[PDB]
């Protein structure tokens, strides 16, 4: 029989979902794993907070992936750059392309560069131990910090700005971070969203973390949920739970303990509604950012392309640091592959990039920046399955296909030296051991030149 | 295992097996080695919804009290049901021998937007 060639684009849950997949359902498929990062697992790593080190479990799933004998991992080389998509489709009988949603959705406003503006998603690479993110170097000594976009992204750095930093100490959350967080003077941070309560983006577990996060009270105004009842009691089940939190939160009295609870805060979080940022507003000397400008906006123009609209009525609110946490886009990574720059995704058909045959694609490549992990993780079985569905019916490349042993070769020509996933395991033991210490599960290496080192690299 | 428990994976195939009382069915399944696709993603910490499982209605009825805490990720999970519970939360006990949970299936593609 034939034994498949595939490349996967992207180490992330897509890749290693769909990498699974194709091992589970084909007895000799071969699956070659390709991350321009030099250690793999992608927003695991770098976006689930080190707070929420449960959902981080998936990482023993990929371990285990990653180990089977026709699984091979290939770090430090960046697709596009370093071999191009028409050179791993000479290579393989498939590539399929799961490199996630990199770019940021910038605000376009005047004043988005002042220092203290930054993307919420920077924020977290920067506690999260991304490479390119650690001289962030965050100015938190002002008291208030703003939060555009309501998702669970901005919960997420909401919630690390106002936990305990002494909660946060034995997490692998970057000892640089912690360090900062200590001397944090923040004390009040604002989520405000272009839209209604009814159509916030967050999941009920990270808001309720936040209602019930130690030293923190929350400000939600009971005016925001006025005629909003019995929209609510009607919602889906998804929905409904999540809005009755918020509610019941936003206007009923707190009982005895609980108010006590919050008396006694000194950290608060709070959700702006009907608000689109206008621009960023300089300090006295314009150095920088200093409050940030809101529009008042309206739900007109409904339909499928509803968006809020600013009425001409402005709210400027006093704010040393603003995130942008508004969703972000894909780009694209090689002129060989299509790409929608309106939708940010890699055009395909249920995982088929459109007009490029063997080409597939999968995660937020393929569907946008709006799944979890479990959304993830099904959507790249179905591109993994559509993949095995065009093998078996005789539709992708036949014969041949030297995989890794043309790669190598070429990515060797051109000085591009490899990182495979047991190199990754000598970095992942260093990062361990560098935890015990300090009692943390590990101490993430963040200096690109000294893991290379390690590695002998 | 001293119980019997039978599973209706998504391609209507069923996996018998045996599960000693106690374990969750996450441990009946991950031990057994049934493959059930991406079961388990977060290894029974209550931070996905994969372990996502349909008991049978005289068997739901008398199961641990359901918690905010799993009704949180029970709510993110699709082809969800009246007699819907998080797998790795149900611990095996004497009476649910020889019972037939069914993995959810469908059109989850709804999911996916
Ligand atoms: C801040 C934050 C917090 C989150 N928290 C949670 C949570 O608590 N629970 C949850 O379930 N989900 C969470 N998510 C969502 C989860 O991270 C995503 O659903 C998941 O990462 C999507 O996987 P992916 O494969 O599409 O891409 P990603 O994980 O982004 O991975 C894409 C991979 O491709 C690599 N890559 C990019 N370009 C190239 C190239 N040219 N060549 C080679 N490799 C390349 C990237 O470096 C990366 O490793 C969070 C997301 C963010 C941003
Ligand atoms: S296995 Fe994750 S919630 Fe059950």
């Amino acid at each position: 029989e034939q034994t498949p060639q595939i490349c996967v684009v992207g180490s992330g849950p897509a890749g290693f979902y769909t990498a699974q997949h194709l091992l589970k359902h084909h007895s000799r498929a071969h699956v070659d794993i390709y991350e321009k990062q030099l250690v793999p697992f992608g927003l695991v790593r770098f976006g689930v907070a080190p707070d929420h080190p449960e959902v981080k479990n998936v990482i023993n799933t990929f371990t285990q992936t990653a180990r089977s004998d026709r699984c091979a991992f290939y770090g430090n080389v960046e697709v596009g750059r370093d071999v191009t998509v028409q050179e791993l489709q000479d290579a393989y009988h498939a590539v399929v392309l799961s490199y996630g949603a990199e770019d940021h959705q910038a605000l376009d406003i005047p004043g988005e560069e002042l220092p203290g503006v930054f993307s919420a998603r920077a924020f977290v690479g920067w506690y999260n131990g991304l490479p390119e993110n650690r001289e962030l170097a965050p100015d938190l000594s002002c008291d208030t910090a703003v939060i555009l976009g309501q998702g669970n992204v901005a919960l997420d750095v909401a919630r690390i700005l106002l936990t305990p930093p002494d909660h946060l100490e034995k997490t692998d959350i970057t000892e640089a971070a912690l360090g900062a967080l200590r001397q944090s003077r923040v004390k009040t941070v604002w989520i405000v969203g272009r839209r209604g309560p009814l159509q916030v983006a967050f999941t009920i577990k990270e808001l309720r973390e936040m209602i019930q996060l130690p030293g923190t009270r929350p400000m939600l105004d009971p005016a925001d949920f006025l005629g909003l009842q019995d929209r609510i009691k009607e919602a889906a089940r998804p929905r409904k739970r999540l809005m009755e939190l918020l509610l019941r939160t936003a206007t009923e009295k707190p009982g005895v303990e609980e108010a006590a609870r919050r008396a006694s805060a000194s950290r608060a979080w709070g959700l702006r509604f009907f608000r689109s940022p206008q621009q960023v507003l300089p300090s006295p000397d314009g150095r920088r950012a200093a409050g940030i400008r809101l529009a008042v906006t309206r739900l007109e123009g409904i339909g499928e392309a509803t968006r809020a609209v600013p009425t001409g009525d402005v709210e400027d609110l006093p704010c040393g640091l603003v995130l942008s946490s508004i969703g972000y886009k894909s780009r694209p990574i090689d002129p060989s592959v299509p790409f929608d720059p309106k939708l940010g995704v890699v055009p395909n058909m249920e995982g088929r990039v459109v007009d490029v045959p063997g080409l597939y694609c999968s995660g937020w490549v393929k569907r946008g920046p709006t799944g979890v992990i479990t959304t993830t993780m099904t959507d790249s079985f179905l591109t993994g399955q559509i993949l095995l569905q065009d093998l078996k019916a005789g539709h992708l490349p036949s014969g041949p296909r030297p995989g890794s042993a043309f790669i190598k070769a070429l990515l060797d020509s051109r000085g591009v030296w490899p990182v495979s996933f047991s190199d990754w395991e000598k970095l992942d033991a260093e990062e361990v051991s560098r935890g015990q210490a300090s009692g943390k599960p590990r101490e993430k290496l963040l200096d690109p030149q000294e893991m290379l080192r390690l590695l002998g690299h | 295992d001293k119980i019997t428990v039978h599973f209706i994976n998504r391609d209507g195939e069923t996996l018998t097996t045996k599960g000693k009382i106690g374990d969750s069915l996450l441990d009946v399944v991950v031990q057994n080695n049934l493959d059930i696709d991406g079961f388990g993603a977060c290894e029974g910490t209550l931070a996905c919804s994969t372990c996502h499982l349909i008991f049978e209605q005289h068997i739901f009825e008398k199961l641990e009290a359901i918690t905010d805490e799993e009704n949180d990720m029970l709510d993110l999970a699709y082809g969800l049901t009246d007699r819907s519970r998080l797998g790795c939360q149900i611990c095996l006990t004497k009476a649910m021998d020889n019972m037939t949970v069914r993995v959810p299936d469908a059109v989850s593609d709804a999911r996916e937007s």
